[PDB]
């Protein structure tokens, strides 16, 4: 989910290099692993 | 035979077409809706039963115990419809259900039970619906708004290469459950089936076929068809297969010669290969090389896969296959063009080989994250479809799925299943292929109506089933005895869902209560916005478009013009709603030649596949089209048909239209624009002192009327037996009485009561002692009606002509004697409440003694501190004196040396009053008082305690006594016969009626049952009086900390100015300019002045002609009022005045009305001829108006000009016009948009507090926005100070603010301008962050 | 801040910077007990998370929520935003001396003069009329002059008469599309609520007589005054900005 | 941290299966956490019990009469002076977030209707300066020696 | 659609056709309802670019500049040189078609009189001073803008 939405806004950066070359980052599931 | 009520005044009606179906009752969705909703439905399907089925019985973990549903209830209402709004609290009623709790043991799941428990639990109060179709929620009159939404079903939609370039367009199913997940296939450009649960990551459709536990094999034979060979190599062939060949080897049949390679197999060669029966040929081994084997062929010999199914068929395989004994193969018959492979590619990008790959794939794809167990993912798979409690194809969606696979099953379950999923995804593949249409998504027949009756029953079972999971929580710990199965369920849970659907709701909003027409035109409205639907960001266009499927069912004009407009319509005049919630409308059918006279209600999609010939077409006498052909519109389009080949006709002319658009006369001649704009604006018309019928009108104002519910209809005939400004008491016929009733009935009337919009609500009769009444003759005309007929506006004499630039754009001039007969005054009630609380530093306190009043404003104010009841204010006068205890408050150094001169005292008290607003002036009408229950409740508070008490007592009183006489009544009629007694039964007393001696008969027994009746009516009355006084004699439930509130309402009169906006019912609108002298307005010959001037250069340009024969048509009936009132003032004969309104009442080309007065007693023409006198009312149906011959032959009947313009003087000079005007008479509204209501200024006040800005609004006394735009404005010009001096000093420079005012009141026009505030924040708040961002010197 | 009742309401800065102390001091009441490095980790991970929250709510995860189950705003928030420090309050505010009222025709005026009900007149110009009250000796105190014009004595519209003599006003109408959608006039006090327009500056407004409103400010200072005479002016713009056509047709 | 705290106050002598001795421990220090950082008007913990208790009995009695509790009848069933009652009802519940929209035509938020009440009016300024000038007027109309004393006291 | 709306208004329309018409209007408002969205967020944007421009010059001293003459698209002429001359400023002499003498010399604001000498002689062509083409740094000057045009 949160992996979704980072991809997301990661290709909205574009409408570049950066983006073009770019885990869940929830506290909770890491916690759990 | 006309009404009572209607031979008064009959409205002379032209509309030639004849009537066959009576227009319906008007807000009939709401009431069945609702009903539905609240039914004790044997079979469980509607409303709460549904519900309670849907939910209970629940069933804990492992079986022990079970919560059983039986029955409910709804208990009495505790407060009233009137004491709701009153006491601000929501009118509803508790539901009562009866639960039972069965407690089972070991070795006995379903046999022997421990116990079983019954209870009534309660379980929250529901709102209940009032007679008319509205909620009181917190005192105030709610309406819940119909809602359109795509209906629950399978829909195949496309994008039509709108994204692709190449033009291919990617087919896509959908299937869309009532509650559940959107399982969606779609295609790829590269021809790849897809599928995506819930719009989320895209799979491989197949990999769903495996997880229905599907093998390849099982697939191809479902998705394909298959070929087959022989063994040397010899072919089975099929000639209608082979549609196109020939690119590798034409035919090898029976060796000598079938057709040649090269030229393609033509139609021909099919009919010769059928014709000499082939069945078996030769073909290359090469040809083969290019097929895909369909099924499994092991290495028989040694029991190896040489090649899976669905598996590219080539030389060195057929070579190995053949070794193997595979003398048959089967391959996937696929013809490119028709039969296109797309499963196979789908197969070929599959990821997963068996059910666990997929299941895992699945539960990845659904909740990311997580570790795929084995045994989670099958759960998760059938638990999302295939079970009842998470998904529900309800009967509607199972009714359009099986529809729009072409089924025969109605109905079925609500759940998906296999036979399902495939069917659709065939049904796709279809469509692909070239068979097939897709769906339309604004058709009618693919949209359906929730209402108020549904929307109420779906937030109940999500509230039902919160608790159903609350009490399987609560069960799956203990399951101990003597638990009660009431401890386990608490109301909140379920009642916070109603109360905020009811309450907070995107579709549940205060009613227009501007005049009858807006709330009726409010309650049928639909919207297609609210939860479940589409939202203004992303909704249009294609969606606010009319669609050729409204016809007869939404309204085309009618709809709100602004960032919704086409999301909100209006239900049309005949539109119903199907069983399912889809639009139908009625047509009446034809017969093999002749329009039969019954109606059938179609719908959109069944609609489609008839003919339907059009109102507007003329029959014979005896049924029959006159002309040979007639123009009707067949499935999508119009055109002329055939006599004989048409199966329906539209029911009238003003089936398409709505309520509101329907009172517009001539809308024939009038722009689509000017309709639309026209009907918004009459929905807004305000009330005027005294009602006018229009003049010109269209016959649908007494239906507007009466279904309104602002009047008061009887509900039984009978004679009108006491009549009074506040009640109506009719005398019932004996043919209507009932056996044990009085026969009397009682109506009430609401005398100058508030509405949502600050206006009066005022019932006054509109009868007399002694007159007949029947069943559906209105008593009491309400707010905005006349006689029974709607009316809105004035009747206004009008010219059209220039006049000086007084009317220039939109302006209108108005006439001096317009004010002077108040036509235009309107009565505007509003309330004002005083709250005392608990401060920190002590009470509050409602005092007439004020600190610092010099006695002048304290005159009013009883001794209670509360205004007297009559007393006329104006602005800045006190209604409610009240004082608030205040601190030390340190005084400064000159005002100490001022005290001690002066020797005064601090006040202690500060001076928090209600007092009148600026710019009011009314009289008081009403006071009430609530108190916290632990007051002491001054003086003034009792005293309405005891008249409050004095009027319940007086009413329990008259009630019984007048029904004691018509008992009394009764009686004595019946004591007649069978042992009658005349001369001596009126010696005794009537308290000895009961006591009567009578021969042993049924009579007697009869008097007796009356007796014990009027004791219980005596031992009723006395229960509720002592309740009434209980009810009267307590305290209130206000909020915490508020010690007392005091509410007064005044009650304004304005009168109109220059300023106020008025229009006509044709869209054209116009703010009066100037208020002219009665000697300076423009006459004719005769002397009489004009009311308005209109400017003619308004109608051109906005091609609304329909005003102009409204005025033309208006002239002709004054001037037949004016021909009767001059016959009647010089005291002629009934016999003159009668032929004259007999010749009155027949013109014209055969129009369907006909009335004839040699059936009218003298007294009734005379009654008739005096409410005539004014004007004959005419009648204009929508479209099926007056010709404009029949208007010149009106105007002909009376002794005015056929063209409608006459020769007009001037006030000023006397000198005459040019070139004669037209003047009449036109029907004008006076709009609520009142320039004292948008009147605001400011020069200085409160300020917000974050900000230190002017606060916004009129009721804040708020100021005027600088926005962007002003400041290029200035920008523009070289204006640097005025934008500083706006920038800095007038809105949030603190310290520079108080400066400038200081300077201006000193007579210095200097600024210091210094620095805004709002800079200021933002570098703190930029500062608080980790950046440091500073000012330089 | 206190409302009415025992109500309150706050800010959703308040919430936020809650959470970082209350996390905070967790962290350092727990790195005193010697917890397992488990423990620590996630206290200091959620410290972390807390922190972002509150610069910047919504942008590195899930958007921190409040009671009403909407996403709180943040320091981040506060800025940007076309409901931001920088452009609902810096480029455009409410005004003082300031009002609206619907527009009427007013034939008989001339193109350098308009007309102003007599009551927002006397609204907007109060320190004016009270700094003319005491000058002129009517009133002793400010006080007096204010009761003086809240009773509407006589003089108090001889005053109003005075102190608007030779007082631009510009008049705006909503949608200011071009800069002649302000423009100054001189005001002549009427009877009635409604402003009075010459015809033939309507076209320059776009303005029509079915219910359109207007808005009227006033200068204060001389400098604007001045402004508002030699720039503002309805006599000086007679001509388009955008050609070098009239403006000022007949319609 | 409850956890914590039990295994160093945990001993096998008891045989307690840890699952025993543990879950008070966790609880008690969840219930104590949510009592004190919880709202933002922090509200000690034994008013939080009393509103807990409150809110059960008012439960209990809105199941069993049907209708409603008063205060009154609350105070009866409670065992309360009937202000403690309505004192522990009138607790100001939670503050509104200030941004709630609430314009619901342009985006309005709660906060932009808040007034400072606090700011001294413009035209209280001017008066105030007014009667400095008038003191300062007529206190120059006696003896020096007065005007002094009078500007001393 | 083919068949059209064969009636007026002084004549009534049938159901029919008003269905059409309504067809229509509808449209109509929500077409403008968009174009005024439009045409905001353009102006927005053509702010932003061109806020900080002034006249803060006399003269740059410039002798570049356009070439004026009148538009023409293939047959007649939609633009004559005078509104598109009118109030400009000249950056070379205005020879005489017959290349007799200097018809306008230099640095002259084209008023109404030089505009109806040109059209006299019946010149096709000016230099007139741009504000693209101008010398000045941060602004411009007021030489290559023209006149007011307002003024
Ligand atoms: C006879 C047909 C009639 C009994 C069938 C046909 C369509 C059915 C309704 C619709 O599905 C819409 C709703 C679906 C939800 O479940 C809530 C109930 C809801 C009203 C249904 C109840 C009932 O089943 C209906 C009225
Ligand atoms: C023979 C006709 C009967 C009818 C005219 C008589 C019989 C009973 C009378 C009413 C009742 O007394 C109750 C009220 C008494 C008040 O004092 C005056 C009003 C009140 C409605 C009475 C008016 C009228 O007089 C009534 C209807
Ligand atoms: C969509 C807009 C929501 C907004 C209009 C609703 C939602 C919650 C309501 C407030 C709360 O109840 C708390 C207070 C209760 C007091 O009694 C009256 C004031 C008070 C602020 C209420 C006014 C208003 O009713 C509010 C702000
Ligand atoms: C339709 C929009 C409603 C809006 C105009 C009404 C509805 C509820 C009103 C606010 C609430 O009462 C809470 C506060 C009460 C204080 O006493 C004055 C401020 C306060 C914010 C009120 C100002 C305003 O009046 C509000 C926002
Ligand atoms: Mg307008
Ligand atoms: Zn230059």
């Amino acid at each position: 989910d949160a992996d979704d939405l980072m991809l997301a806004e990661n290709t909205a950066d574009e409408d570049a290099a950066e983006a073009a070359a770019q885990r869940t980052t929830d506290p909770v599931r890491m916690y759990m692993r | 035979v006309y009404s009572y009520t209607e031979k008064k005044r009959i409205r002379k009606d032209f509309g030639k077409r004849p009537q066959v179906l009576d227009v319906p009752y008007l807000l009939s969705i709401q009431l069945d809706s609702f009903q539905k909703f609240i039914e004790q439905d044997p079979e469980g399907q509607y409303g709460l039963e549904a519900a309670f089925r849907s939910v209970f019985p629940i069933q804990s973990y492992s079986g022990n115990s079970e919560l059983q549903y039986v029955s409910y209830r709804l208990g009495e209402p505790v407060f009233d419809v009137q004491e709701c709004q009153i006491r601000g609290v929501t009118y509803s009623a508790p539901l009562r259900v009866k639960l039972r709790l069965v407690i089972y043991e070991r070795e006995a799941p379903e046999g022997t039970v421990k116990d079983i428990k019954e209870q009534e639990v309660y379980m929250g109060e529901i709102p209940l619906m009032t007679d008319n179709g509205t909620f009181v929620i917190n005192g105030t009159e709610r309406v819940i708004v119909s809602q359109l939404h795509r209906s629950p079903g399978v829909f195949f939609d496309s994008d039509k290469g709108k994204t692709h370039s190449s033009g291919k367009v990617l087919y896509n199913a959908r299937i869309i459950p009532y509650r559940g997940s959107w399982l969606d296939f779609e295609f790829d450009p590269k021809d790849n089936l897809f599928v995506r649960i819930d719009r989320r990551r895209k799979l491989p459709a197949t990999i769903i076929l495996r997880a229905l536990n599907y093998t390849t094999e099982q697939i191809l034979d479902l998705f394909f068809e298959k070929v087959i060979f022989e063994i040397k190599l010899q072919m089975e062939l099929v000639p209608e297969r082979l549609r196109g060949e020939t690119a590798s080897f034409d035919i090898e049949a029976n060796g000598k010669v079938y057709v040649e390679k090269g030229r393609r197999i033509t139609a021909r060669h099919i009919r010769q290969l059928e014709k000499d029966d082939v069945k078996l040929i030769e073909v290359p081994v090469e040809y083969i090389a290019g097929k895909v084997v369909a099924k499994d062929y092991i290495d028989e010999s040694t029991g190896e896969l040489i090649c899976a199914a669905n598996m590219e068929l080539s030389l060195d395989l057929l070579a190995k296959l053949s070794q193997s004994g595979h003398k048959r193969i089967e391959t996937l018959f696929t013809n490119d063009l028709d039969h296109g492979p797309y499963i196979s590619e789908t197969l070929r990008v599959d990821p997963t080989n068996d059910r666990l790959s997929a299941l895992v794939e699945i539960y990845r794809m659904m909740r990311p994250g997580e570790p795929p167990t084995r045994e989670a993912a099958e759960s998760l798979f059938e638990n999302l479809f295939f079970s009842e409690d998470r998904y529900d194809l309800s009967a509607v969606g199972r009714m359009k799925f099986n529809r729009s696979l072409l089924r025969e099953e109605i109905e079925g379950s609500g759940i998906l299943s296999k036979d399902d999923i495939i069917d659709v995804m065939k049904k796709l593949i279809d469509i692909r292929n070239g068979k097939g249409e897709v769906d339309d998504i604004d058709h009618l027949g693919n949209r359906r109506i929730r209402s108020v009756g549904e929307m109420a029953e779906n937030q109940f079972r999500v509230g039902l089933v919160r608790v159903e999971r609350a009490v399987k929580e609560r069960l799956s710990l203990g399951d101990l005895d003597t638990l009660m199965p009431q401890d386990m369920i608490n109301a909140k849970p379920i009642s916070a869902a109603v109360k905020e659907f009811f309450g907070s709701s995107q579709l549940s909003q205060f009613m227009d209560q501007n005049n009858p027409l807006s709330e009726i035109t409010h309650k049928r409205r639909i919207s297609a916005l609210g939860p479940g639907g589409l939202t203004r960001e992303r909704a249009g266009f294609e969606v606010r478009d009319v669609h050729p499927t409204h016809y007869g069912r939404v309204c085309p004009i009618e709809t709100p013009e602004g960032p919704n407009i086409g999301l909100i319509n209006s239900l049309s005049v005949y539109a119903q709603t199907n069983e399912y919630g889809f639009l139908e409308t009625p047509y009446r059918k034809v017969t093999d030649g002749v329009v039969t006279d019954e109606i059938h209600y179609l719908s959109a999609i069944e609609e489609g596949n008839y003919v339907i010939a059009q109102a507007n077409s003329n029959l014979d006498e005896e049924g029959h089209f006159v002309e040979d052909l007639v123009t009707c519109r067949s499935k999508g389009e119009s055109s002329l048909f055939s006599r004989d080949q048409v199966d329906y006709m539209d029911v009238s002319t003003q089936q398409v239209v709505s309520v509101g658009a329907s009172l517009i006369p001539f809308l024939e001649h009038d722009d689509a624009n000017r309709a639309l704009m026209g009907a918004n604006m009459q929905r807004q018309a305000v009330p005027t002192l005294r009602a006018d019928k229009p003049l010109v009108g269209t016959g649908m104002e007494r239906a507007v009327a009466v279904d309104s519910g602002v009047t008061a209809v009887a509900k039984r005939g009978g004679v009108v037996q006491y009549v009074d400004a506040s009640r109506i008491v009719i005398k019932v016929n004996e043919d209507e009485m009932y056996p044990g009733e009085a026969g009397i009935d009682i109506y009430n009337l609401t005398k100058y009561t508030r509405s949502n919009q600050n206006t009066c609500i005022n019932q006054m009769p509109c009868v007399s002692l002694g007159e007949p009444v029947e069943r559906g003759d209105v008593l009491a005309d309400g707010p905005s009606t006349d006689l029974g007929e709607l009316a809105l506006g004035q009747n206004m004499r009008v010219a059209f002509m220039p006049w000086n630039g007084y009317n220039f754009e939109d302006s209108i001039l108005v006439s001096e004697r317009v004010v002077q007969e108040d036509r235009f005054t309107t009565i505007h009630i509003q309330e004002l409440a005083c709250v005392s609380r608990d401060t920190k530093l002590g009470p509050e306190e409602i005092t007439a003694d004020i600190p610092n009043v010099g006695e002048a404003a304290l005159s009013k104010l009883d001794e209670s501190g509360i205004v007297y009841i009559g007393a006329e204010v104006t602005g800045g006068d006190i209604l409610v004196g009240k004082v608030t205890p205040k601190g030390e408050t340190q005084l400064t150094p000159e005002e100490k040396l001022l005290r001690a001169i002066f020797g005064e005292k601090a006040s202690d008290v500060k001076d928090s009053s209600l007092r009148v607003p600026n710019g009011v002036s009314g009289t008081v009408i009403d006071v009430q008082v609530f108190t916290r229950d632990g007051v002491e409740k001054d003086k003034r508070a009792l005293e309405i305690e005891e008249m409050q008490l004095k009027q319940a007592k007086k009413d329990l009183s008259e009630e019984l006594q007048i029904l004691e006489a018509g008992l009394f009544s009764r009686i004595r009629a019946v004591l007649v016969a069978g042992g009658v007694e005349a001369e001596k039964l009126d010696k005794l007393p009537r308290d000895r009626w009961l006591e009567l001696g009578l021969t042993d008969e049924e009579k007697q027994n009869q008097l007796e049952q009356l007796a014990e009746q009027y004791d219980e009516l005596k031992h009723e009355f006395e229960k509720k009086l002592e309740a009434k006084r209980r009810k009267i004699t307590q305290g209130d439930d206000l909020a915490p900390g508020v010690l007392k509130i005091v509410k007064v309402y005044l009650a304004v009169k304005r009168r109109i100015q220059p300023g106020d906006k008025m229009a006509g019912r044709h869209g054209n609108k116009g703010v009066i300019s100037k208020i002219n002298p009665i000697e300076d307005m423009p006459y004719d010959e005769n002397g009489t002045p004009v009311d308005i001037v209109l400017n003619p250069l308004g109608v051109p340009s906005r091609m609304n002609i329909g005003q102009i024969l409204e005025t033309h048509l208006g002239m002709a009936a004054k001037g037949i009022g004016d021909k009767i009132n001059a016959m009647l003032k010089q005291q002629q004969e009934v016999a003159k005045l009668r032929e004259f309104i007999q010749r009155a009442y027949d013109l014209g080309a055969d129009v369907r009305q006909k009335v004839d007065l040699s059936t009218f007693s003298d007294e009734e023409v005379m009654r008739l001829a005096e409410n005539l006198r004014k004007g004959m009312p005419i009648a204009t149906p929508v479209f099926d108006g007056a010709k404009e011959a029949e208007i010149k032959e009106l105007l002909k009947l009376g002794d005015l000009p056929t063209s409608g313009q006459i020769r007009l003087y001037d006030g000023r000079t006397g000198e005459q016009f040019e070139r004669p005007v037209t003047v009449g008479y036109m029907y004008m509204l006076k709009l609520n948009h009142l320039v004292d209501d948008k009147m605001h200024a400011r020069s200085t006040g409160s300020y917000s507090l974050v900000t230190q800005q002017p606060l916004g609004g009129k009721a804040q006394f708020g100021g005027q926005r600088f926005g962007e735009m002003e400041v290029w404005a200035l920008e523009a010009y070289g204006a640097a100070y005025t934008l500083q001096e706006m920038l800095t000093v007038k809105s949030d420079d603190v310290n520079g603010r108080t400066k400038m005012y200081k300077n201006i009141v000193d007579g210095n026009h200097q600024m210091e301008p210094g620095m805004p505030e709002s800079f200021n924040v933002l570098l703190k708040e930029i500062r608080s962050l980790g950046i440091n961002i500073e000012l330089e010197d | 801040v206190p409302l009415d009742g025992g109500r309150f309401a706050t800010s959703d800065l308040n919430d936020l910077y809650r959470r970082v102390i209350n996390r905070n001091n967790r962290l350092k009441r727990l790195l005193d007990l010697a917890a397992p490095d488990i423990i620590v980790r996630n206290e200091k991970r959620m410290l972390q998370e807390a922190v972002d929250a509150l610069l910047d709510n919504g942008r590195r995860g899930r958007a921190i929520t409040g009671s009403n189950k909407r996403p709180l705003k943040s320091l981040a928030d506060m800025i940007k935003g076309k409901q931001g420090r920088f452009r609902q309050n810096l480029l455009g505010k409410r005004v003082d001396y300031s009002g609206r009222s619907v527009i009427t025709v007013g034939p008989y005026l001339r193109l350098h003069q308009c007309g102003l009900p007599k009551k927002m007149a006397l609204e907007l110009f109060k320190p004016f009329i009270y700094g003319k009250l005491e000058l002129r000796g009517l009133a002793t105190t400010i006080k007096a002059a204010k009761k003086m014009v809240e009773r509407e004595e006589a003089v108090v519209w001889d005053i109003l008469d005075e102190v608007i003599r030779e007082h631009p006003v510009l008049l705006n109408r909503a949608p200011t599309l071009h800069r002649l959608g302000i423009q100054a006039f001189e005001p002549v006090l009427i009877e009635g609520k409604a402003i009075q327009l010459h015809p033939l500056v309507c076209a320059a407004y776009n303005a029509d007589f079915d219910g359109d409103q207007m808005a009227v400010h006033v200068p204060l200072t001389l400098e604007a005054q001045l402004e508002a005479r030699a720039l503002m002016m309805s006599t000086n713009n007679i001509l388009s900005p955008a050609n070098g056509e009239p403006i000022i047709v007949p319609s | 941290i409850g956890l914590m705290k039990a295994v160093d106050k945990f001993e096998y002598r008891r045989g307690y299966k840890f699952s025993t001795y543990a879950t008070w421990w966790i609880r008690q220090a969840i219930t104590r956490s949510i009592a004190d950082q919880a709202r933002t008007i922090r509200i000690p913990v034994h008013m939080i019990e009393t509103i807990n208790k409150l809110n059960r009995i008012s439960r209990q009695m809105l199941q069993e009469m049907g209708r409603e509790p008063t205060p009154e009848e609350l105070a009866e069933r409670m065992l309360m002076p009937e202000d403690k009652i309505r004192k522990v009802l009138k607790i100001a519940k939670e503050p509104i977030s200030m941004e709630t929209p609430i314009g619901d035509d342009e985006d309005s938020h709660l906060g932009d209707f808040i007034e400072d009440t606090t700011l001294e009016l413009p035209l209280d300024s001017a008066t105030t300066e007014s009667l400095r000038a008038a003191t300062h007027d007529v206190l120059a109309g006696l003896t020096a020696r007065e005007a002094k004393v009078l500007r001393m006291r | 659609i083919e068949t059209p709306i064969t009636a007026n208004f002084r004549e009534g329309l049938n159901v029919l056709q008003y269905f059409i018409s309504t067809h229509g209007a509808r449209k109509g408002l929500a077409d403008t309802a968009l174009k005024t969205a439009n045409s905001g967020y353009l102006t927005r944007r053509l702010v932003d670019v061109a806020q900080d421009l002034v006249v803060t010059e006399d003269d740059c001293g410039t002798h570049e500049g356009i070439m004026m003459t009148p538009v023409i698209e293939g047959g007649d002429v939609k633009e004559p040189l005078r509104d598109r001359v009118l109030g400009r400023v000249t950056a070379e002499d205005v020879l005489k078609p017959g290349t007799a003498d200097i018809l306008v010399p230099r640095n002259t604001l084209l008023h109404e009189q030089w505009c109806d000498l040109l059209e006299e002689n019946s010149v096709d062509a000016v230099k007139v001073r741009s504000v693209v083409s101008c010398d000045t740094d941060f602004g411009v000057c007021a030489h290559c803008y023209g006149r007011d045009l307002a003024r």
